[PDB]
């Protein structure tokens, strides 16, 4: 919890099992640093049905962006404040299913800079 | 919660150093049950465990593998 | 009674309740006359002390009856079904319900109120009255049941002066050692409690100075006064005030009870004769 | 002027309409027994309660026996008419999967647990229904037939009497005397099903009932309330490794996991008292309480 | 007014018509809510 960018949760199993439609629930397996409790993806599987809800209940709604079949799955984190409307919080991407945080352009750049200076 | 891949042992290795006098010994054989990985792979056993463990036995005492086979 | 309910139900001054008995009996009369079973101001028509002294005799026979059930009941119950009693002829006649039946029907609505849950055998024994004759009344007892809660205005907590008892004897072991030992205390105010509850009291004072009111007597009968306990409730708001209040409801009571007296059995039979000739008057209602 | 039939009820008949008086919306009932025997009991205890304990509970979170009368063989009681009821609601399949509503339904229904405990009677029997909800959403506590008072005179306390499903742990042992807890166990089981979506404890019977509701919560430890063997009848339940809240509802915010653990601890004493789980931090929290403006409402 | 909690003479005095009884407190009840119902019926009104 120091550092969301420093960290990165992985599991076995899930691995061989991986397809575009498990990788919401990869990211859900909870205990998983990135995502929380308080996603209302959390609030579906609590209650029944995955469906438009994401767009009826608006709110903290993980979603796949873009994915590549084998490896490559990124997913977004959105804040919706109404149907049709989509805030863009943070982007978590999972390679070879390891899981990180996309680096912001500028704080990557700054933390590159201290090093080598 | 969060565990991260297994680390060192660090319970000993600050005793195997010690001054390089007086170290600790190496353990005993242990001749008994172990937990490597996370299979007990306790000592004293066979190779090819009886097929009457786990599941019924239908061939004789007899047993000319290349005729029952 | 903080919890309101009876906040509607709680009539303020003796001169109010004579006039609603006066009212009804005026009512009853009227109807009849209008009726026109009769000539205005016959004989039969009745008048509402007297009414009021045959209700009590009979009231002090219901008591009796309360108290040979066969179960054993709560004060609680007891007491619900008197108050229901005054209450219900606050409202209409004596010829209009005959008492007897108005008297079994408070008892039976307030078993069930009460949750006493009472065994069927255990009622019908307890009246000693032949079977087909009780099922007579007991047929008559289910419709006037509905008849009572109507006329009740469906206001059926009751609240009883005990419950305020126990908790002040409880604040007496506690804040007060002036006074000690206080059970000599308790029996007389439970005699001061019967007594009371025959009167217009439960009507008019708060159950929780009643019973107050009855700790006091008993003090000041046996050689206590609670000046002090009273000056515990005087550490609280209306500074001086709550005290000459307090003192003046305090000898009203007193006042009462000095002057209620049972109703001598003489007058009362002349006075049964004649109602029971009045409800063997022609009423019949209608078609 | 009876209007609307709605139909009838375990001991009643219903009747939407418009009285007499007034042309405003309310809901009334008939009073029904069984009236066969020449020696019948008149009204029946339920009814007597229910009408009275209605009448005296006046509160924002408390329907209220309003006027009543009964020319006729016949009883009028006359309670407002109301949208629905959250057991329904949250019975049909996911129309509206809504957070935060969930919350501002258990403040609701808290808040008139608290009035009812205050006013020093016990609403005997919550069951996931015989909650009901208005127009408005204000969710007002019904069904008031099995209510008693609780008091310091030793009475016949009744016993075995809330659904099976929905049933206090002292109260499935057989205990002769009460208190609070069978009502605060039951808003616990409510909220359980809000979350779970689905009924926590499901109990055929008695006795399948109490093993569930050992199984759900581990056998309780010697600790709790000892004497939980020593109340009148108590048959040593499986000895269950026993599971954390976290088990049986996945998860939520651990806020909602502090009230339920609390609802839920077995000493009767240490349940959570109304007073007390009000100001559980949980509700003055970021989540915000739905107003019921925008509560959610199906068909 | 009366407070919730008793603490006080009331609970160490701990006595009623029949005082408390361990069996049935599993059943709960402990006298202490019968104190708070006795206490406060009683002190409900006093003054109309």
């Amino acid at each position: 919890r120091d550092n969301l960018l420093g960290i990165s949760w992985v599991d076995s199993s899930w691995i061989p099992i991986l397809n575009s439609g498990s990788v919401l629930d990869y990211f859900s397996e909870r205990s998983n640093p990135f995502y929380d409790r308080t996603c209302n993806n959390e609030v579906v599987k609590m209650q029944r049905l995955t469906l438009e809800h994401l767009n009826q209940m608006v709110g903290i709604e993980y979603i796949l962006l873009h994915a590549q079949e084998p490896i490559l799955f990124i997913i977004r984190k959105q804040q919706r404040q109404s149907p049709a409307q989509v805030i863009p919080l943070a982007d978590y991407y999972i390679i070879a299913g390891v899981i990180y945080q996309a680096p912001d352009l500028g704080s990557v750049i700054n933390s590159r800079v201290l090093t080598a200076v | 919660l969060l565990p991260p891949p297994m680390q060192y042992i660090k319970e000993y290795t600050d005793e195997n150093i010690q001054e390089g006098l007086a170290p600790k010994p190496p353990p005993p054989i242990k001749d008994s049950y172990m937990m490597f990985g996370n299979q007990f792979q306790c000592d004293d056993l066979i190779i090819r465990p009886l097929e009457s463990q786990g599941i019924e036995r239908l061939h004789p005492m007899q047993f000319d593998h290349k005729k029952e086979l | 009674h903080n919890s309101s309910q009876k906040r509607h139900w709680t009539f303020s001054s003796e001169e109010q309740l004579a006039r609603l008995r006066a009212d009804a009996n005026r009512k009853f009369r009227c109807k009849a006359v209008a009726n026109g079973k009769v000539l205005p101001n016959d004989p039969v028509f009745l008048e509402p002390h007297e009414e009021m002294t045959l209700c009590k005799y009979y009231e002090k026979r219901l008591l009796e009856f309360c108290s040979v059930f066969k179960p054993a009941m709560p004060r609680s119950v007891v007491g619900t079904a008197c108050m229901y009693f005054k209450r219900f002829y606050l409202n209409n006649s004596v010829m209009e319900y005959h008492p007897r039946i108005i008297m079994l029907t408070c008892a039976f609505l307030a078993c069930k109120v009460d949750e006493f849950n009472v065994s069927s055998p255990q009622f019908v024994g307890n009246l000693r009255e032949s079977p087909l004759g009780q099922e007579k009344a007991l047929e008559q007892i289910l419709e006037y049941e509905l008849l009572l809660i109507q006329q009740l205005n469906f206001h059926l907590i009751v609240h009883n002066p005990y419950r305020p008892f126990e908790g002040f004897l409880i604040d007496l072991k506690t804040r007060y050692p002036i006074l000690e030992n206080p059970e000599i205390l308790r029996k007389t105010a439970d005699d001061f409690l019967n007594r009371i509850a025959l009167t217009d009291a439960y009507l008019l004072y708060t159950p929780s100075q009643i019973a107050l009111t009855a700790i006091l007597s008993s003090a000041s009968r046996a050689g206590i006064t609670m000046e002090s306990y009273l000056s515990e409730s005087l550490m609280l708001k209306e500074n001086r005030t709550c005290l000459s209040q307090l003192l003046d409801i305090m000898k009203s009571m007193r006042n009462l009870v000095k002057k209620y007296e049972p109703p001598r059995s003489e007058e009362v039979a002349v006075l049964k004769q004649k109602l029971e000739r009045c409800h063997s008057a022609e009423l019949a209602l209608n078609v | 002027e009876k209007l609307d039939f709605l139909g009838e009820g375990q001991f009643a008949t219903v009747y939407k309409a418009r009285d007499k008086n007034t042309n405003q919306i309310v809901a009334i009932k008939k009073i029904k027994l069984g009236h066969r025997s020449e020696a019948k009991d008149g009204i029946n205890r339920t009814a007597l309660r229910e009408i009275k304990l209605l009448q005296e509970l006046s509160h924002p979170n408390i329907i209220g026996l309003l006027d009543a009368f009964g020319h006729k063989s016949n009883i009028s009681l006359v309670f407002d008419f109301m949208e629905t009821d959250l057991e329904v609601i949250i019975k049909d399949n996911s129309l509206v999967l809504t957070p935060s509503h969930i919350k501002a339904y258990m403040l609701m229904t808290l808040q008139g647990l608290e009035y009812l405990h205050q006013h020093w009677i016990l609403h005997r029997d919550l069951k996931p229904n015989n909650l009901l909800l208005d127009e408005n959403g204000v969710l007002k506590l019904a069904d008031f037939g099995l209510a008693k008072s609780f008091g310091s005179p030793n009475r016949a306390y009744t016993h075995q009497v809330v659904t099976r499903w929905y049933r206090a742990p002292e109260l499935l042992f057989g205990a002769r005397m009460y208190g609070v807890g069978v009502d605060m166990w039951a808003v616990g089981c409510i909220l359980a099903e809000l979350l779970l979506r689905v009924p926590f404890l499901p109990g055929d019977s008695d006795l399948d009932q109490l093993t569930r509701i050992f199984e759900t919560l581990g056998t309780p430890t010697e600790e709790q309330w000892p004497d939980m063997c020593s109340l009148p009848d108590y048959v040593t339940f499986k000895s269950f490794p026993g599971i954390p809240l976290h088990h049986i509802f996945s998860a939520a915010g651990d806020d909602l996991l502090d009230l339920i653990q609390g609802l839920f601890l077995f000493n009767p004493c240490a349940r959570i008292t109304a007073t007390q789980a009000l100001k559980m931090k949980y509700f003055s929290n970021r989540p915000g309480p739905t107003p019921g403006c925008q509560l959610p409402r199906p068909n | 007014h009366v407070p919730e909690l008793e603490m006080l003479g009331r609970l160490g005095y701990l006595n009623h018509v029949r005082a408390a009884s361990p069996q049935d407190l599993a059943g709960g009840y402990t006298s202490s809510l019968a104190c708070h119902r006795a206490l406060q019926d009683a002190f409900s009104g006093l003054f109309w």
